[PDB]
């Protein structure tokens, strides 16, 4: 259930980041050309408009899931740290159990 | 100037913001993973130790349990870890970040090439820029502080007792790091 | 495909559960950018010669006209030392240029018909940033002896392969070798190229006038805008007493007031002039042409006020009564609690400003008055000067009360910038409000007198003014308005639109300075025509938007206002040393000092600050990576850090233990026992209580892109203390 | 001059050997013995508290607006009463838990394999479990000497409508909230390090607070993390409102009283420091750390 996190969501969404990355270097200067080059600018310009709106839209979607999946991440592994320190300190009790007993 | 071209080149602007907002918490989140994964590694190896040492520890035997009385010195101490963590601010521990914007800045003048006609046989660089500078003058005015406080100040179990006494005695205890250079100072001034 | 659907991946985004974390206006507008852009590139040239270090004193000499090698190092120092050389050259080329340009600007100015029309006050103040820029360039040139040494050897090696043959070439050369070999050769330029222009003192004048104005009603912000007012002033009154102009007759006709300024020198006394190289300002004074048959005119020259520790009650005072206020204030609202958010973002800005001052202006004031071994009875005498004007120049109290000071000072700042989203949207709402209100309701009343009127300049700037910045809530001014034609209000309510947006740079300052113009001494004046209570509001905005552009950059300048980077740099005190040194040792830095000086005294009170003289280092070295721009300087500052904070852990640790070891065996010591000691005067005293819970519970300290678990390393010191504790006892 | 020392007795030497003399069983009786008094207490404040009730419930809901806050609390009555009571009942919590710390001590060396079993089950007890079964862990627990997050005794002694209840216990926790910068002009609360704590005991408020906010709220089927949020939200915003006062008669004390918010935040196992760092900034409490310890 953790491998299913590490080994291919949080690797995922960082190639992901990635790739917005460099798809939004490459929109802005595609508006801006495509503004100045452009017949209407208006028209140009609500395109521009739609193109940021989306931008952030994504970037915050993408982050947001980044971020919940590390969160989880963390969760599971303070978890199973918890359960082998229980697991551990039984150990050390049988141990102290059975030297006493030599003791004895 | 028309005012729409200055909008459009402000929204590009704006967009290009969200590219490197993108690229640094692709960073952040990756600096995170690494060291989750790490953490991952250890707990791993610890669960493999425990559950070896559970089905070890459930079959002790305290009847057959046998204690040699003679060997009670000559067996090896179990001795703790005493790792201590030192020079936290070495190159290697630069952010990716912080090295990227540290590569576009200014390189100091290539004055290495005058090496190897200096006669004194000295670094060219080490006459324009030197940090290793501070440690040295530090270490130098440790040393001499440390020798001007020295020079004002001035049964068969018992023979493995025996034995345990005389090793160590004859096995006593056997530089750059600061926190040793402290503790002798601080010895020598007790 | 929409802002709600972005919003609300923000919205949701900002939720997560984070615990465990603690016209004629047209031309002036051009010409105020191109005088701006030679600003910015004189500050580069600024930078460029103060972070200079010799490369000579690497280069091997020769000894004998026969050196085995002698061509060869030749070579090497042509080819290292080429593009040094480049950078010269372009320096005086700038420098030529620029003074240049601010001569032609002065000449153009004072013309005799010129003389009548007014100058909107930034331009003024961007002449005094020009002569400040001249006088910090004269100063740097002045202390770096180290240039004029590799220049000289490189032409010597240049000459000596035969390098340059052309005639242009070598005169080139020998001019760069007069500019070089001369002493304050850019002033000497500006004054010989000045007095030319006939009555230049009267502009001079002016700019010093301003200056003493916004100085005395406090019209700055910036630490940085405060010190330039002053510079400003002395470098103006020095230029101004030449030979065809004397100062003493220009005051006698009440011109220039020398009893304020003489003053205003007395109280502050020094101020960074760049780097760790400050400038006296009496200085100024005290070399004018005609200083001394009129010595006596002047109180500033003469030696108060520089002990901290007496601010401290007020300081401390201030603090908390704003954090209180602030600390409360952590759905649309009305205008009224905008207001108030903008109001409060000002005062805060305004308080951290002057605590950045008093601490710099302490550490400038130190450094230009080095301590001695009388006056220090610890002051070694073999004490070189910068450790006799840093190390030893400080008391125990003046070390403690500037660390409370840096404290707050980056307390505050994280509070403030902690608001920075309602800050900016209070801010931008409330300017709004403010421009639309005046432009729109303010400016009818005027307008319909002048349309009553025959006058008509009065009408097409108050017209101009209301194209440039109204925003008409349905697109076009109204039309049965019967202010604009001249008759009377029968009334007639307008409602004015809000939203948050601040004005663009170019139509505020167009707003102000055409404002600045109806309101004018000299313009036949655009005053006359005005009526009291029109000047009088007119008056009053002009002077509340003054600090709309430094707020509307809540950041930046949240930023400035705390900026405590030059506390470390030290190459001016680096080139005085003539190469015997090549960096100073830490006990000679000021943020080690500090931070050394808590540890050491073991103080209870001090025992939470440390951590920010420490942080410190970050402030510095974000400096030397982002404005100075040079590797060397980050490589140092690393290495300083490194060694430092590993004293630092140690020290730490050790103490830590010893406190609570100490604890511990004395709250098992019998009772009765102590009585009974005290009683016959044996007292075993108690251990001094201290502060130490909050290091303990530091787990992300921020050094350098670095987090340091704190609590680790304290971990591990004391587990090795007990181990050896118990070895010990067995 | 009283006829006795009371370091004599209370030392951390002799709490242990009253350990070691009473055991689990005497230790037990002295803590009935003292949980009566503060049931007595804590009668006393639901008294004072329900005498007030209209101006408290309007308190409770008009916090966002200085002067109508102002207002309602000019009309109170027994302001210093109740902070007398809250002060006896911390006082008395404080001795409890010299003796609890004495008894753990004495037991852990005694008999270390009985106090190694109930300490690992007190530790992972699952946190879904109801409050029946965790009331007889918690009891074992205490009769063992270890420190638990909500006390038995005081839950058992404070139960010697349901609904008039809870609201009564809601109100008490506003009234001892807005009563707090009233011991600003006291001149015996003065913090002193030598002490680590005020000469009139107002330091005591924390386990007051924290303990009887527990209590309560286990008793009456709340929320004990929003009641005490709430509590902090509450004594922030008075105290941040004398902070901007000038008398130098009613704030001789004010960085002494501030002091008693990062005590709270510590003693509790509620409230983390995060909560007061968004409520209640901590600059001001380091200030007044180093007034204090000057």
């Amino acid at each position: 259930e953790l491998q299913m996190l590490l080994e291919e969501e949080i690797p995922g969404g960082r190639r992901a980041l990635f790739d917005s990355y460099t798809n939004l270097e490459r929109v802005a200067d595609y508006c801006e050309n495509n503004y100045i080059q452009s017949a209407d600018k208006q028209r140009a310009l609500e395109e521009t408009k739609a193109y940021t709106t989306q931008s952030l839209a994504s970037v915050a979607y993408l982050i947001n899931t980044l971020a919940n999946n590390v969160l989880q991440m963390l969760d599971i592994q303070a978890s199973q740290l918890r359960r082998m320190e229980s697991s551990i300190n039984h150990i050390s009790q049988t141990v102290d159990i059975h030297k006493e007993k030599v003791a004895r | 100037n028309e005012l729409e071209c200055v909008t459009n080149i402000s929204l590009a602007n704006i967009i290009r913001q969200l590219s490197s907002l993108s690229k640094y918490a692709e960073d952040i989140f990756g600096e995170l993973f690494n060291e989750a994964h790490s953490f991952s590694f250890r707990v791993n190896s610890l669960q493999e130790r425990v559950d070896r040492l559970s089905v070890s520890v459930t079959q002790l035997d305290p009847k057959e349990e046998e204690l040699s009385l003679q060997d009670i010195t000559m067996r090896k101490a179990f001795r703790s870890s005493t790792i201590q963590d030192q020079q936290l601010f070495d190159r290697k521990t630069l952010p990716i970040p912080l090295q990227e914007t540290y590569d576009v800045c200014e390189q100091p003048p290539p004055l290495n090439i005058l090496t190897p006609y200096r006669d004194d046989g000295k670094e060219g660089l080490k006459f324009y820029t030197n940090p290793s500078y501070f440690f040295d003058l530090w270490k130098e005015k440790m040393l001499q502080d440390t020798e001007d406080k020295r020079k004002e100040k001035r049964s068969v179990l018992l023979e493995a007792i025996r034995k345990g006494i005389q090793l160590r005695k004859v096995e006593e205890q056997r530089e750059n790091d600061v926190a040793t250079i402290l503790s002798r100072r601080i010895a020598v001034e007790y | 495909v929409t802002l709600e659907d972005a919003l609300s991946n923000v919205d949701l985004l900002e939720e997560l559960p984070l615990p465990d974390q603690q016209a004629r206006y047209i031309e002036q507008a051009t010409v105020h950018s191109s005088m701006n852009e030679m600003l910015e590139e004189g500050q580069e040239y600024a930078v460029m010669l103060y972070t200079w270090r010799s490369c000579s004193r690497a280069i091997p000499q020769v000894k004998c006209n026969e050196q085995p090698n002698r061509v060869e190092i030749y070579e090497k120092t042509v080819e290292v030392l080429e593009p040094e050389v480049t950078k010269l050259m372009n320096f005086m080329y700038f420098q030529r240029n620029a003074i240049e340009r601010f001569c032609g600007e002065v000449r153009r100015l004072c013309h005799a018909e010129r003389r009548k029309d007014f100058v909107s006050e930034a331009y003024l103040i961007t002449l005094g940033k020009f002569i400040n820029m001249f006088a910090v360039l004269d100063e740097l040139k002045n202390m770096k002896c180290s240039v004029k040494n590799d220049h000289s050897a490189y032409k010597r090696a240049a000459q000596f392969l035969r390098k340059m043959a052309d005639p242009q070439s070598i005169q080139e050369s020998q001019n760069l070798s007069m500019f070089l070999a001369n002493h304050n050769k850019i002033t000497q330029s500006l004054q010989q190229q000045l007095e030319v222009i006939s009555g230049y003192e009267e502009l001079l004048a002016d700019i010093v006038n301003l200056c003493v104005d916004y100085y005395e009603n406090r019209m700055y912000l910036t630490p940085s805008e405060k010190h330039m007012l002053l510079k400003v002033m002395g470098f103006g009154l020095y230029l101004m007493d030449g030979s065809v102009s004397n100062i003493y007759k220009l005051d006698a006709k009440k011109r220039i007031n020398l009893s304020k300024i003489d003053k205003y020198f007395k109280q502050l006394q020094v101020v960074p002039l760049f780097g760790d190289m400050q400038i006296e300002l009496a200085r100024y004074i005290k070399t004018s042409a005609h200083y001394e048959e009129n010595k006596s005119r002047w109180t500033c020259t003469s030696s108060p006020q520089y002990n901290i520790c007496e601010q401290m009650i007020q300081i401390r005072e201030d603090h908390m009564r704003f954090i209180s206020e602030l600390a409360r204030y952590s759905a649309q609202k009305t205008d009224a609690e905008y207001r108030k958010l903008f109001d409060l973002a000002l005062q805060g800005l305004q308080l951290l400003s002057q605590w950045s001052a008093h601490v710099m202006e302490v550490y400038s004031w130190k450094l230009v008055h080095p301590t001695d071994k009388y006056s220090n009875k610890d002051c070694p005498d073999s004490a070189e000067e910068y450790e006799r004007a840093t190390r030893y120049n400080y008391t125990s109290e003046e070390k403690f009360a500037l660390v409370e000071v840096i404290a707050m000072i980056k307390g505050l700042q994280v509070l403030m910038g902690r608001m920075e989203s309602v800050f900016n949207h209070a801010i931008r709402h409330t300017v709004y409000a403010a421009l639309q209100d005046f432009s729109q309701v303010t400016l009818r009343e005027p307008l319909r007198q002048a349309i009553k009127k025959k006058k008509n300049v009065i009408q097409s700037v108050l017209q101009a003014i209301r194209k440039t910045v109204c925003d008409w809530e349905t697109g076009h001014e109204p039309f049965n308005d019967p202010a604009l034609r001249g008759e009377k209000d029968p009334g007639f309510d307008i409602k004015v639109p809000r939203r948050a947006v601040g004005p663009s740079s170019t139509q505020l300052y167009m707003v102000r300075t055409m404002l600045e113009s109806l309101i004018a001494d000299k313009s036949k004046t655009l005053r006359s025509s005005l009526e009291g209570p029109t000047i009088l509001d007119i008056e009053k905005f002009h002077r509340e938007s003054f600090f709309y552009t430094h707020l509307i950059n809540f950041s930046e300048t949240l930023q400035q206002c705390c900026d405590l980077s030059q506390l470390w740099f030290r190459e001016f005190f680096l080139e005085l040393t003539m190469g015997r040194r090549i960096q100073f040792p830490i006990e000679m830095s000021m943020p080690w000092i500090l931070t050394d000086h808590i540890l050491e005294t073991k103080e209870a009170s001090m025992m939470e600050y440390v951590l920010y003289s420490l942080d410190l280092y970050n402030d510095s070295a974000h400096y030397a990576l982002t404005r100075f721009n040079k590797q060397f300087l980050y490589d140092e500052i690393e290495a300083e850090v490194n060694l430092c904070f590993d004293q630092f852990v140690y020290k730490l640790a050790d103490q830590i233990f010893a406190y609570y070891k100490v604890m511990a065996g004395s709250l098992l010591l019998d009772k009765r026992l102590r009585s009974e000691c005290k009683n016959q005067g044996a007292t075993i005293h108690l251990p001094p209580s201290n502060r130490y819970e909050t290091l303990l519970k530091q787990r992300h300290v921020q050094l350098l892109g670095r987090s340091i678990d704190l609590n680790r390393l304290i971990t591990q010191r004391v587990s090795a203390a007990m181990y050896k504790s118990l070895e010990l006892a067995i | 001059e009283l006829t006795f020392n009371a370091e004599e007795y209370s030392d951390i030497s002799e709490m242990r050997s009253l350990s070691e003399l009473l055991g689990p069983y005497g230790m037990k009786f002295l803590s009935e013995s003292l949980m009566w008094h503060i049931s007595s207490q804590v009668a006393e404040l639901k008294k004072l508290v329900v005498e007030n009730v209209d101006v408290l419930t309007q308190m409770r809901t008009s916090f966002d607006k200085p002067d109508q806050m102002a207002a309602l609390f000019k009309r109170l009555s027994s302001v210093d009463s109740v902070l007398k009571r809250m002060t006896i009942i911390g006082v008395i919590l404080s001795f409890r838990s010299l003796a609890q710390e004495a008894l753990r001590d004495v037991l852990s060396y005694h008999i270390p394999f009985l106090v190694s079993s109930i300490e690992d089950f007190k530790d992972h007890i699952p946190r879904e479990t109801d409050m029946k079964v965790a009331m007889n862990v918690y009891e074992l627990s205490s009769a063992a000497g270890l420190p638990c997050e909500i006390d038995p005794a005081l839950v058992v002694a404070l139960s010697s409508s349901p609904e008039e209840e809870y609201k009564i216990a809601c109100l008490l926790m506003v009234f001892v909230a807005v009563s707090l910068p009233t011991l600003a002009s006291n001149v015996m609360s003065q913090y002193s390090p030598a002490i680590e704590g005020h000469c009139n005991n107002i330091h005591c408020l924390a386990k007051a607070i924290n303990q009887i906010a527990a209590a309560l709220f286990t008793i009456h089927k709340g929320s004990i993390e929003d009641r005490l949020k709430e509590f902090l939200a509450l004594a922030s915003s008075s105290l941040l409102k004398i902070g901007q006062e000038t008398d130098k008669t009613t704030t001789r004390n004010r960085e002494s009283v501030y002091l008693l918010l990062d005590m709270i935040v510590q003693e509790s196992p509620f409230l983390t420091m995060d909560l007061l760092e968004s409520c209640f900034p901590y600059v001001l409490l380091r200030n007044a750390y180093h007034a204090v310890y000057k």
